[PDB]
């Protein structure tokens, strides 16, 4: 019977981890960074 | 007749120093962990 909940696909909800549910998120894990490139 | 009111004291024995700063109580007031980041959040 527990529901995990979404996020709103807000921006903002998802970077502060808010949930709809159960469970409320550290934050939106970490996938990576783009540095922008360097012209030769 | 060489007294007291002759001799000359060239500097005083300091003797012992102290500071006055106070008692910290707060490791057994504050559930305290160090933390690695910029910001940090609970689970209840």
């Amino acid at each position: 019977a527990e529901i995990g909940g979404d996020h709103g696909y807000n921006a903002t909800n998802i970077a502060a981890g808010q949930t709809s549910g159960a469970v409320t998120q550290i934050g939106p894990a970490v996938m990576g960074m783009v540095r922008r490139a360097i012209p030769n | 007749s060489t007294t007291t009111n002759s001799n000359s004291i060239g500097r005083p024995n300091l003797v012992a120093l102290t500071r006055a700063t106070t008692k910290l109580i707060y490791s057994d007031i504050v559930a305290t962990q160090r933390t690695n980041q910029p910001v940090a959040a609970f689970y209840g």
